[PDB]
């Protein structure tokens, strides 16, 4: 099949800046190329067809160009709401093929996370398990480190975390980390702490609680 | 066997089959080619094939010729895609396209696994008790041990949206998922306003409304 090589794979752009994404076809595809935009939790939306035609409603900020094997999608005056995955397609040769996609993130000023820790509920404990949760709210950049400590012992291998998609309004991220222990293990220690390290924190922030109540 | 309506999500056993449906707009056109596309987590989009509801004509991507079958019920103007001999490789989000819409159809998810459906247990993530601040506080709900995806969470039945963060589910080593949803609110409202997380795990027909408050 015809391969569409899209670059770059990831991009961080500040609001107001220009975005340039390219797709290279392994064989000549004329102008039979389309560009799509897929926002978080949404289905792909057609932006450009036949290489350079804007679909009705798409703003002039989005421009498709190129012919033959080299195609480009340009986004000027990037808006916070433009964050999303962009993909190209070639419909000249069968089977129809797509580029790997480009994830465009919004680059904004650094924002330190607001940290919160949650002890396991008595209800869960009665079931034999203890989940301890640490929330890192509205921060930027996405890079952040959460270190769980139990009576000063650094934990590893017993936690999992997930991050929300970048906020379309303030361009921040939020992260939740869960430390999971058996009820028996939970009742062998006193101090549970979540230590957070982030670019916006001159010194790491630690939230904690003593097992009780 | 398993029928999957557009925008739905269904768990199917490996080796079995599933049939997705997609209704045509109903508008009159000579041709109405509807395309089917597959999307996986860390993979690029893949084109499966197309079908013309008007004529019944089809065209497939050679790669899916043996596993996908496109058909149409002309009377009800409905297009179907059957996926056979399912494997973990078939787990993905599928989209159908329409010529008179700039957006592809919703997103229909297939989960291929032999693991049994299991409803979640919901636990409270209560605001700092005894040591509560004065600025902003946080509370939430931990939806643990369920299968398959998805689980949805709303707060106050949709009335509360500001400050809500519902996280992507995490797959545990047990093979079950866990998901957390939190919301930040004024530390002063903790004494009056009610905060309820509405959890729904459609696969197991499990719905839970849990009021979350600082523990005494
Ligand atoms: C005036 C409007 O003219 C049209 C948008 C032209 O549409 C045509 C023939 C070209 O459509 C392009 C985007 C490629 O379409 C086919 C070959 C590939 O279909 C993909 C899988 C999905 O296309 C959907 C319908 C576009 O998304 C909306």
């Amino acid at each position: 099949e015809l391969v569409m090589t899209q670059t770059p794979k990831f991009m961080s752009t500040s609001v107001g800046d220009r975005v340039s994404i390219t797709c290279k076809a392994s064989q000549n595809v004329g102008t039979a190329v389309a560009w799509y935009q897929q926002k978080p939790g949404q289905s792909p939306k057609l932006l450009i067809y036949s290489a350079s035609n804007r679909y009705t409603g798409v703003p002039d900020r989005f421009t498709g160009s190129g012919s033959g094997t080299d195609f480009t999608l340009t986004i000027s005056n990037m808006q916070s709401e433009d964050l999303a995955d962009y993909f190209c397609q070639q419909y000249s040769s069968y089977p129809l093929t797509f580029g790997g996609g480009t994830k465009v993130e919004i680059k904004r000023t650094v924002a330190a996370p607001s940290v919160f820790i949650f002890p396991p509920s008595d209800e869960q404990l009665k079931s034999g398990t203890a989940s301890v949760v640490c929330l890192l709210n509205n921060f930027y950049p996405r890079e952040a480190k959460v270190q769980w400590k139990v009576d000063n012992a650094l934990q590893s291998g017993n936690s999992q975390e997930s991050v929300t998609e970048q906020d379309s309004k303030d361009s921040t991220y939020s992260l939740s980390s869960t430390l999971t222990l058996s009820k028996a293990d939970y009742e062998k220690h006193k101090v549970y702490a979540c230590e957070v390290t982030h670019q916006g924190l001159s010194s790491p922030v630690t939230k904690s609680f003593n097992r009780n109540e | 066997q398993v029928q999957l309506l557009e925008s739905g999500a269904e768990l199917v056993k490996p080796g079995a089959s599933v049939k997705l449906s997609c209704k045509a707009s109903g508008y009159t056109f000579t041709s109405y080619w509807m395309h089917w596309v597959k999307q996986r987590p860390g993979r690029g989009l893949e084109w499966i094939g197309r079908i013309d509801p008007n004529s019944g004509g089809t065209k497939y991507n050679e790669k899916f010729k043996s596993k996908a079958t496109l058909t149409v019920d002309k009377p009800s103007s409905t297009a179907y895609m059957q996926l056979s001999s399912l494997t973990s490789e078939d787990s993905a989000v599928y989209y159908c396209t329409r010529r008179d819409s700039d957006y592809w159809g919703a997103g229909t998810t297939v989960t291929v696994s032999s693991a049994s459906t299991k409803g979640p247990s919901v636990f409270p993530l209560a605001p700092s008790s005894k040591s509560t601040s004065g600025g902003t506080a946080a509370l939430g709900c931990l939806v643990k041990d369920y299968f398959p995806e998805p689980v949805t969470v709303s707060w106050n039945s949709g009335a509360l949206t500001s400050g809500v963060h519902t996280f992507p589910a995490v797959l545990q080593s047990s093979g079950l998922y866990s998901l957390s949803s939190v919301v930040t609110v004024p530390s002063s409202s903790l004494g009056t306003q009610t905060y309820i997380c509405n959890v729904n795990h459609k696969p197991s027909n499990t719905k839970v409304d849990k009021k979350i408050v600082p523990k005494s």
